[PDB]
DNA sequence: ATCCTCCCCTAC
DNA sequence: AAGGTAGGGGAGGAT
């Protein structure tokens, strides 16, 4: 009958409510709630739910492939791009839609994700598009914001986002290709726009209007080719010389494609993308095309480096040093490299810096005998050979010497940098 | 002044008082009252930070305050443990405060009473005359224990005053109804401290007629008008019913030292009190000490939920309100929480316990003279028997034959009794006084003077069986011992569990030791292991098994490896191979084995590979001390029970050694509970891990040892399993046994604590020759440090079933050939209580008779299973169309309660309907009969569909009517799968089946 | 609105259909203590002890439950005062005032707001006294209190002492809430946030909140 | 079949 | 105020 006992309910009542896209660090806390209300009352009005996925379809409407007609109304238009969709809730983490699971994102992106849903609680989610290792944002989800504000804020605080258009209309609007080619021109954009979403002005559910063709194609291979920092992505060529976008490996892997084969494509006015209507096969195929020494890094495709004392200091963010004795005072010299080099141990830094996979290379490990000596690895074998079978698991363990002469170099770092 | 004490209790009016009761040498009872205190630990920085200034405080020296939570690291960079040391303070407020920053918040002010003056519950203290100021008559108030209790001198005997009471009720064709049905009868047992007994029972005249009465009297009997004719004296009295209820409250509202019933909380004084008021405006008030308050006897209601969450209740009790410094102890709750039967009523004790084997000394036509002695049973047996058979009525042969007592001649050592009984075709049978033969219901419908005589006889045993329970579980020596053993008042010694009575000694420890245990993060509980279980090798052996249990195993883990919260140095995880091996090789230097001991455990998150706590084991903790007190007691009086020779001396002490027994692991227990203080996560699933490892050493080095002809030859190498160690390896072991010995051992099974060792020989002599020596060597030789094993029994043809389910027969350790065996059953249906009493006869002819088969060895074909399977059929059709075996033998026991998820369970259903329409109320703790009954218009049914569809509560006026019969189909098939599963044929097993069920069989 | 005939006095007991899958054992139940009961002078009068049961069950969320009705001046209605002149209305109209802001009123009776229906635990007591009659009505409270407790989600008990153990009595599960009598020492009443507690357990059971304001009465 | 869940009670 | 895990056998159900 205590005020901390409404505040406890209140707390309940808040995350029940806010399930379905808040489910980073939640499930814990949720199911202590319960606990709690039932033990304090004997009885509460709740089933104890903890299979709660990641789904905000109804905050949207369904897909409009129709020529439709909505005349009236004041309508905020977003380009709404291809790739991936992600949410990010007030002080939760980043999250796919469709399978609820943990993402690491860049933490100056994480920052100022904060900052938006910090400066007006109003806001019950963000929305973010990932292609090609790049993260936009497009429109939240809010109760008592308009899509105008998140733009202007997010903006200062360093996020990408679309060009938005606001338009009151009283003519005549009918919905065609001619509109949507009008329409899309009209943002001045340069990330592939997949489809067009409107709000009315007093209506906080979406809409979104789709207009594409079909295409039937023919794939000759299957490349992979570098975007970023020894991440790459797929490019399906077709025997016509024309290229069909795919976002991410699970697309080509889910899909069941192979080379030489006719498949149906989603053709818009400016790009296409492979239309979706077994899985070691597919994954070794597309990388013997463009070589064997590559694995598939989870969501892209990532080539076998050749790492030694340089690329040490490349991703530490220090200078180039000749000897390893000299990355103790290399180290020293400012206060921002630290946080990646004192705060976790030398296994995890030479996984991360030397372009290692998360499960894949645990597997490995885990079917691995070690001789150790003075804490410095100089011999190693394998258990199960079965383990080896997976192409991406046979790449890094080809090249595992790589990783011991690092990780002994990092131990040595450490026993004087402390 | 020397006085004993005798009880503690506390006021409950605006001001709050602690009262003693205690007797001086020559008798007389003197209170003394003592202000209440609430206690309040604190360190000097808050102490000297109170803005209300403290009434009292005294210094408690220099604390070292430790936080005891747990956490993981990934490495070995483990800093020390956060702890501080400061001047504490104790400090007393009349009234309740509310502290920021107050410590030691799990203690009960009674507790803090005791303990910060050196108070013992049970002392015999010579109390010093001038702090006691006399404020009443034979009442003192003190104001300063701490200069009064000084001196202790050795214990003496006081007399002490019983009243033991029971009442019959007037019963129509219901429950009796304090609104409708008057009382028949009340009878008392008066003893006084003169040690004087005075038996009487009271007859209510106003049920006879003026001819009756005027009989009564003229037959002997007092006839008086009001309460002031009584005379204690006489054997019956007749009065109105308004004497009846005025006499039961003069007798109630005296200051005994124990007012003693069965059940009496609930019925008996809860009629008397609510009778009385309805008739007259009296009450039955109680006064304290100092005459400063005064209450009405009015019942209350305590309730027992259980540990978890969504839970319910699981059983209730009932109390009385009395601030006279009175106890009034209830049998009915005391033997439930400390005894193992089918129900807990009244004629199923006493069947149980007072019983003993007679001789039929004389065989006549209508009677049957049975002799009773010391030569005839175990010594005290006929004594025991003796003493009840004074006010006894009837005495039942072998259970079943319940006969009318015609003739009793007590003798100087045994009895003779002289009973009604048909001629039996044996000489010794087993004697017990358990249920009567009358019919009361009946006995209130034709009521004469002679029924009311017949019924004060009754009445008078009931109220003396009480006494003899008393005395017969020793009920005056377990209070006493209770009491010093948890320091709190004797009233207060069975009402508590572990989480309570733990927190007694747990207070003097952390005194002593001067530790404050503290806590400042979130308690997380996961899932850990437990003990390790064999499978066993065969199912049934034919020689002797050996066992060798570990004497305390848990208890002498924590010892050993120093597992207590506060002296965990840390726990060490890894997620891959590669940081596991560098963290092995770091800890084997930075943790020597000669100061640290490393527990190897299981993983608690399911992406570690790797869990190794360390232990520091050079300065014992807290919990190590706390299980050698317990550990201490338990080895005192199991030697006390050495020396027990009569027949209740050895059950009440096997039950003292018992009780800390479990105790003791109840200390291990509340280390996993995570609402405990003492809660450690860590802690406790280490102790699992090395008893574990113990018993696998222990196996290890017994399966396969050779005893050959002069030593002994062990079959591993006789390492310390933990860590490096200085003592001798050889497994060649010099023994005192005859060069002609050639024998091979092996192991069968096992369980957490014991291991059963299999060797190739028959003789039961041979077996306890050998056992001993193994005795001695495994002791001296195979274990290495503070654990003990102790050689218990030989079992001969053990039988088991599965893991836990086991039947043998027992020759103990200190026994030869010559002895008789014991009969055992373990986890069978001879000993569950939900199977039934039918189910058992047939199960034990059979398993007895394949065993006889299978020992003498024929095997001309597949007879054993034929043979045995059809005999079962005829018995289970003969008994199905027979029909003549009574119900009584199909009917099960259960325990009510509100413990259930989805609270529309059939058992919630069962109860709560009969509780809304049958008279009898089934409590949240009682355990009713049920049976299966069905339709008699159906035919043997092969196919079940719904069996909670024919469960029913059988209350004590139960009959079945003519078209009502037992649903045999549900009991058959649980008869027949126990059974057959015994066999070993693939074939004609399932094939009978088929044919009498037409079921899918189980088998393990 | 039907009725059963009862052996003593009132020697008939009127009642609301949702009830008459009780009023079998309350006729039983009533004949076995009635001509004991009926001795003495009876807070209220004996026509005023079944006048709770002409009362729907339907529309009903939560029940505001006291031990027994006033000790004198009772109308059979629990905390009604036809004067506002009894300490347990004033604080139980107090506390509400705080929370709601609804100050001006002349009386507070909880029979008029929607979803709440008060309840007494015994039906009466002895004229003058408190908890008298404690033996006379337990057949009966128990068998009227599980009624109730069928239809409501949220059982409001008030009283620490006297509801402790009110668990055992009940045989379906409640969302129990209990606080602090409205006639106890240092004002323990209105320092509980009892009255949002139970809208928010009722959102929480899919159930509209109480208006609680709905009681007052100018 | 066919496994899963819940429960009652026992061995430690 | 409230000790812990291991395991068998039985009833009912959701496939
Ligand atoms: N309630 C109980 C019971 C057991 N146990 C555990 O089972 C282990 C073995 O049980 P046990 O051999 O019957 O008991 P013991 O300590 O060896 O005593 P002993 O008879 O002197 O040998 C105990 O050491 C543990 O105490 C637990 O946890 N709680
Ligand atoms: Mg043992």
């Amino acid at each position: 009958t205590s005020s901390a006992d409404l505040t406890n309910l209140k707390e309940l009542l808040s995350l029940y409510k806010s399930l379905r896209f808040s489910d980073s660090v939640a499930i814990e806390k949720y199911n202590s709630l319960v606990e709690w209300g039932t033990s304090t009352y004997w009885k509460i009005g709740v089933q104890k739910v903890t299979n709660v996925e990641t789904s905000i379809s109804d905050y949207y409407d369904e897909v409009k492939n129709k020529p439709f007609n909505i005349d009236p109304g004041y309508y905020i238009f977003l380009p709404v791009y291809f790739g991936s969709v992600f949410i990010y809730s007030k002080g939760k983490n980043m999250v796919e839609l469709g399978s609820g699971n943990s993402f690491q994102i860049p933490d100056e992106i994480r920052s100022a994700c904060n900052k938006v849903l910090d400066s007006d609680n109003g806001i019950d989610f963000l929305r973010f598009v990932l292609l090609n290792n790049r993260w936009i944002m497009e429109d939240a989800i809010s109760k008592y914001q308009s899509p105008v504000n998140i733009f202007k804020l997010a903006s200062e605080y360093g996020l990408n986002i679309p060009n938005y258009l606001e338009i009151e209309i009283e003519e005549d609007t009918l919905f065609d290709d001619e509109l949507y080619s009008i329409m899309e021109r009209s943002f001045d954009d340069t990330f592939p726009k997949i489809s067009i979403s409107y709000i009315k002005l007093g209506e906080l559910k979406r809409q979104v209007v789709d207009f594409f063709k079909f295409s039937f194609m023919y794939i000759e291979s299957i490349k992979v080719d570098r975007i970023g920092d020894n991440i790459f992505i797929p490019s399906v060529i077709t025997k016509s010389g024309k290229k069909i976008l795919v976002k991410d490996v699970d697309h080509l892997i889910r899909s069941k494609v192979r080379e030489h084969t006719f498949v149906k494509v989603k053709k818009k006015n400016t790009f296409s993308i492979l239309y979706d209507d077994t899985r070691g096969e597919v994954i070794k195929r597309i990388i013997d095309t463009i070589g064997r020494d590559y694995y598939v890094n989870g969501k892209y495709f990532s080539k076998v480096g050749i790492a030694g004392l340089k690329q040490l200091t490349n991703k530490l963010d220090i200078n180039e040093c000749a000897t390893v004795d000299e990355l103790v005072d290399e180290i020293n010299k400012s206060g921002t490299v630290k946080r990646k080099i004192k705060n976790q141990s030398v296994f995890d830094l030479s996984r991360e810096c030397l372009g290692y996979p998360e499960a894949d290379f645990i597997t490995l490990v885990n079917n691995m005998r070690f001789k150790i000596e003075n804490c410095k690895v100089v011999n190693f074998n394998i258990e199960n050979t079965n383990c080896l079978n997976n192409p991406s698991i046979e790449t890094i363990y080809g090249n595992f010497n790589q990783f011991v002469s690092i990780f002994n170099t990092v131990t040595d770092v450490k026993k004087r940098l402390f | 002044m020397d006085v004993r004490c005798i009880n503690w209790f506390e006021s409950h009016g605006e001001n709050r008082f602690l009262y003693l009761k205690s007797r001086c040498r020559n008798g007389e009872t003197v209170f003394i009252r003592f202000p209440h205190y609430f206690y309040y630990v604190v360190t000097d920085e808050i102490y000297q930070s109170l803005s209300p200034p403290p009434f009292n405080a005294r210094p408690m020296g220099k604390m070292r305050t430790i936080d005891i939570d747990e956490t993981i690291s990934y490495n070995l960079d483990i800093k020390d443990r956060k702890c501080s040391v400061a001047d504490m303070w104790l400090i007393e407020e009349p009234k309740k405060r509310s502290i920021q920053n107050a410590t030691m918040d799990e203690f009960f002010n009674i507790s803090w009473f005791y303990i910060s003056n050196g108070i013992s519950p049970d002392g015999c203290y010579s109390l010093d005359e001038q702090y006691l100021t006399k404020i009443n008559n034979g009442c003192y108030h003190c104001d300063d224990p701490r200069n009064c209790f000084a001196k202790e001198i050795p214990r003496f005997d006081i007399p002490r005053s019983y009243l033991f009471l029971a009442i019959a009720c007037h019963f129509d064709k219901k429950f009796p109804s304090v609104f409708i049905n008057p009382i028949s009868h009340t009878s008392y047992c008066y003893i006084d401290l003169s040690g004087k007994r005075l038996l009487f029972t009271l007859i209510n005249e106003e049920m006879l007629t003026e001819q009756e009465i005027q009989e009564a009297v003229d037959r002997g009997c007092l006839r008086i008008q009001s309460l002031m004719e009584m005379d204690y004296e006489r054997e019956l009295v007749l009065c109105s019913e308004i004497v009846l209820l005025r006499i039961a409250k003069q007798l109630l509202e005296l200051t005994f030292d124990y007012v003693v019933t069965f059940n009496g909380h609930n019925f008996d004084l809860r009629y008397i009190t609510n009778r009385l008021e309805l008739l007259t405006g009296e009450k039955i008030i109680f006064r304290s000490p100092d005459k400063k308050e005064a209450v009405h006897l009015c019942i209350y209601e305590r309730n027992q939920s259980s540990h978890k969450g969504v839970c319910g209740m699981a059983n209730t009790t009932f109390h009385v309100n009395n601030n006279n410094g009175t106890i009034f102890f209830d049998l009915y709750s005391f033997i439930q929480k400390s005894e193992k039967l089918d129900s807990y009523k009244l004629d199923s004790i006493s069947k149980n316990a007072f019983s003993c084997m007679g001789k039929v000394l004389n065989r006549g036509v209508r009677e049957m003279t049975f002799i009773g002695d010391d030569t005839t049973d175990a010594k005290g047996k006929a004594d025991t028997f003796a003493k009840v058979l004074t006010t006894g009525n009837y005495v039942t042969v072998d259970e079943d034959i319940i006969c009318k007592v015609i003739r009793k001649d007590i003798l100087e050592n045994g009895f003779k009794v002289v009973l009604s009984c048909p001629t039996l075709p044996n000489d010794i049978y087993k004697l017990s006084f358990g249920k009567d033969d009358i019919d009361l219901a009946q006995m209130y419908k034709d009521y004469n003077l002679n029924i009311a005589l017949d019924m004060a006889r009754y009445c008078i045993h009931d109220a003396c069986l009480c006494q003899y329970l008393w005395e017969y579980y020793g009920v005056e020596t377990k209070t006493d011992a209770g009491a010093a053993t948890y320091v709190l008042p004797q009233s207060m010694v069975f009402e508590y569990r572990a989480s309570t009575i733990i927190k007694g000694p747990l207070l003097k420890l952390l005194l002593e030791t001067k530790t404050i245990l503290v806590r400042s993060e979130t308690k997380q509980k996961f899932p850990y292991e437990g003990g390790k279980v064999f499978a066993p090798k065969q199912k049934m052996f034919s020689n002797n098994v050996l066992i060798f249990d570990y004497n305390s195993l848990y208890p002498n883990v924590c010892i050993f490896g120093n597992l207590s919260p506060e002296t965990l140095v840390g726990v060490v995880v890894s997620t891959n191979r590669l940081e596991e091996e560098i963290n092995n090789q770091l800890l084997l230097q930075k943790y020597p084995p000669p100061r640290y001991i490393t527990v190897h455990c299981e993983p608690r998150l399911p992406n570690l590979i790797s869990e190794i706590a360390i232990f520091d084991r050079s300065i014992e903790g807290t919990i190590p001390r706390l299980l050698r007190t317990f550990l201490a007691e338990r080895a005192r009086y199991k030697k006390m029970l050495k020396q027990a020779t009569s027949s209740t001396e050895k059950a009440i002490y096997d039950s003292m050694q018992y009780t800390y027994k479990i105790v003791a692991n109840s200390v291990y227990g509340l280390m996993g509970f995570r609402n405990s203080a003492l809660y450690s996560y860590a802690s406790a699933k280490s102790c699992t891990s090395i008893g574990r490892r113990m018993i696998l050493y222990l196996e290890s080095v017994l399966n396969g040892a050779e005893l050959s002809n002069g030593m002994l030859r062990f079959a591993n190498t006789l390492s310390n399993p933990f860590y490096m160690d200085d003592r001798d390896i050889n497994p060649i072991v010099k023994t005192s046994l005859p060069i002609d010995y050639r024998f091979r051992f092996r192991s069968v099974y096992g369980d957490t604590d014991s291991v059963f060792t299999e060797i190739d020989s028959q003789d039961v002599d041979k077996s306890i020759e050998i056992a001993k020596e193994l005795e001695r060597l495994i002791n001296s030789r195979v274990l290495f440090n503070n654990f003990k094993i102790e050689f218990e029994a030989v079992y001969k043809n053990l039988i088991m079933q599965s893991k836990k389910k086991y039947t043998t027969m027992k020759y103990s350790a200190s026994s030869n050939s010559k002895s008789v065996p014991e009969r055992i059953n373990k986890g069978t249906s001879e000993t569950r209580r939900d199977v039934s009493k039918f189910h058992k006869n047939m199960i034990k002819t059979y398993k007895t008779r394949l065993s006889e088969m299978l020992s003498e060895g024929r095997m001309n074909s597949n007879q054993v299973c034929i043979d045995i399977l059809r005999s079962l059929e005829t018995d289970l059709r003969s008994e199905f169309d027979s029909r003549s075996s009574p119900l009584e033998l199909f009917m099960l026991s259960r325990m009510h309660h509100s413990n259930y998820k989805s609270a529309d369970n059939p058992n919630m259903y069962l109860v709560t309907e009969y509780n809304k329409n049958n008279p009898e109320t089934i409590e949240l703790g009682e355990r009713y009969y049920f049976a299966y009954i069905c339709p008699a218009n159906v035919p043997w049914t092969k196919k079940l569909v719904n069996i909670k569809t024919y469960e029913t509560i059988i209350d004590r006026s139960f009959k079945l009517g003519s078209n009502q019969r037992i649903f045999y189909e549900v009991y058959f098939k649980r008869l027949t799968s126990e059974i057959v599963n015994l066999l070993d044929n693939k074939v004609l097993c399932i094939s009978f089946f088929q044919r009498m069920f037409g079921s899918r069989p189980t088998f393990y | 609105m039907n009725s059963v005939t009862i052996s003593h006095a009132p020697y008939t007991i009127t009642y609301h259909d949702d009830w008459e899958p009780v009023m079998s054992q309350l006729v039983e139940f009533y004949n076995e203590v009635a001509s004991w009961l009926l001795r003495d002078e009876t807070s209220p009068i004996p026509d005023k002890f079944f006048i709770q049961l002409k009362q729907p069950l339907r529309n009903k969320r939560v029940c505001v439950c006291g031990i027994d009705p006033y000790p004198k001046d009772g109308t059979g209605v629990p905390f009604e005062s036809p004067n506002f002149t009894k300490k347990s209305i004033k604080e139980i109209a107090s506390s509400i005032s705080r929370l709601t802001g609804v100050i001006d009123y002349k009386g507070y009776n909880l029979n008029i707001i929607d979803g709440v229906i008060p309840w007494n635990y015994y039906l009466s007591c002895k004229l003058g006294e408190t908890k008298s009659h404690a033996i006379y009505w337990d057949k009966i409270s128990k068998l009227l209190l599980q009624h109730i407790t069928k239809h409501v989600s949220v059982l409001y008990c008030l009283g620490k002492t006297d509801f402790s153990n009110i668990r055992a009595k009940l045989e379906s599960p409640v969302t129990t809430i209990v606080g602090y009598h409205p006639a106890a020492r240092d004002h323990q009443f209105e320092k509980d946030r009892s009255f949002e507690i139970i809208n928010v357990l009722l959102e929480l059971d899919n159930k509209t909140p109480i208006n609680w304001a709905q009681g007052f009465i100018y």
